[PDB]
């Protein structure tokens, strides 16, 4: 799980 | 598809003119939200996502906040109100470039309708304004207490105008009738420095009163007919007609 | 993308001028927290983030209080407000460098507003002291108990003032129509060491009473026509304009 990949899913699930 | 037209400070701000039989394409970038802005005071009466969950949506008035949530988010927004109906083609953007921060609408017919309004009432200042080929009546008598007397008095065949020295306090003018009585006549204090009195009324006598002191205008010549008023207004230029229909 | 100038002192306080069609540029190091402030008196309506994770948020009024809490934490801020709606793109730097403390507002509107409004009142205060074009009527006659009477007596168009000396009280000073009937007027105090009376009528006869004594003062060069009064105000070099509107 690279840092773009974390940053990605972080991404996505904030509201 | 009406696809929003970018501005020309920043291609983050894209303006869209509104069309019923249009839609919007909407190209959302994965990690922002776009504002799309409603016009004032339209009130929000319910929408609907193609997924409740590819996209975040938050309300507030008439600001909407929308909020992609999952991948491959290409879904629809069909947001209605009880002025019209929105719809959005939500298609997301891959490689997150020439995002979309704020859609803002321009509504044709509204325009229309607000410079049509303030067009009528320039014109409608111009004729009150313009007051062309009125016909002044000049043969007025005075006898009584003269030191409230007008410096100058006339009508045009629709007011009397009574006009009153700087000094001079400003009395009141009383409607007299054949047999002598009098009734209240309604006014309006018109002029640059408030020295005239308009009353709304054309009339052979007259009666002018200040405390103790009275004063009788006599109109030496009285028009029993006068000019009609067709017009509904105090111009015969400008035309009252009925707004509210029913 | 409206990227700002820094101060000359700290290039870490820098100033942008808000573009209601533009976007600003904050770049946000980690572990500093950045302060966004609103204009006077505006309230907070809405705001919205990209990731609501990334930043932390924390608002007090007009001054809104901003800080990081994730890597890569390049997303945007979008705050809306009854006046205006702010566009941020907030992008973060690796090298924790170039920070922001604050980020201030210049609004172009409000200042060309403000500062008309002071040369404005400046000019107007010049204009009431200025005080040109002014005739003095000086023909003013007195009978009855001299010890209440003014030093001088004169009137200037508009209103009439009484002079008084150091050492005598000031008495009342009543209207007397035509019938010898006095009447309250309004009277303002002038003068530097509160010794003038200013009446604010002209009247040919006015009555003076203090205690039990009477003087009478007589206008022996009475103007009845006076001058007009067109800007409202009490001098012909400041007009009275409607600010309220409606």
């Amino acid at each position: 799980k690279t840092p773009y990949e974390l940053a990605r899913e972080r991404m996505l699930r904030s509201g | 598809l009406d696809v929003p037209s970018s501005s020309r400070y920043d291609h983050r701000i894209r303006y869209v003119t509104y069309n019923p039989a249009d839609v919007v394409q909407v190209d959302t970038v994965l990690g922002v939200a776009t504002h799309i802005m409603l016009e004032e005071g339209e009130q929000y009466l319910t929408h609907a996502f193609g997924d409740s969950e590819a996209y975040a949506f938050a309300r507030k008035g008439r600001h909407i906040f929308i909020k992609p949530q999952a991948e491959l988010a290409n879904t629809n927004l069909i947001v209605v109100t009880d002025r019209r109906s929105y719809k959005f083609r939500l298609q997301m953007r891959n490689d997150r470039n020439g995002a979309m921060y704020e859609l803002a609408f321009r509504y044709p017919d509204t325009q229309a309708r607000q410079t049509r309004e303030a067009n009528a009432r320039a014109a409608v200042e111009a004729a009150f304004e313009q007051r062309v080929g009125a016909y002044y009546n000049l043969k007025y008598m005075m006898s009584g207490d003269k030191d409230i007397a007008p410096v100058n008095a006339w009508d045009d065949g629709r007011f009397t105008y009574f006009k009153f020295s700087a000094n001079a306090d400003l009395p009141s003018i009383y409607f007299v009738d054949a047999e002598g009585n009098e009734s209240l006549v309604p006014r309006t204090t018109v002029g640059s420095s408030n020295n005239i009195i308009a009353v709304h009324k054309v009339n052979p006598k007259w009666m002018i009163r200040l405390g103790n002191r009275a004063l009788a205008i006599f109109n030496e010549a009285y028009d029993p007919n006068g000019v009609p008023n067709d017009t509904g207004t105090a111009s015969p230029a400008v035309r009252r007609v009925n707004k509210g229909g029913n």
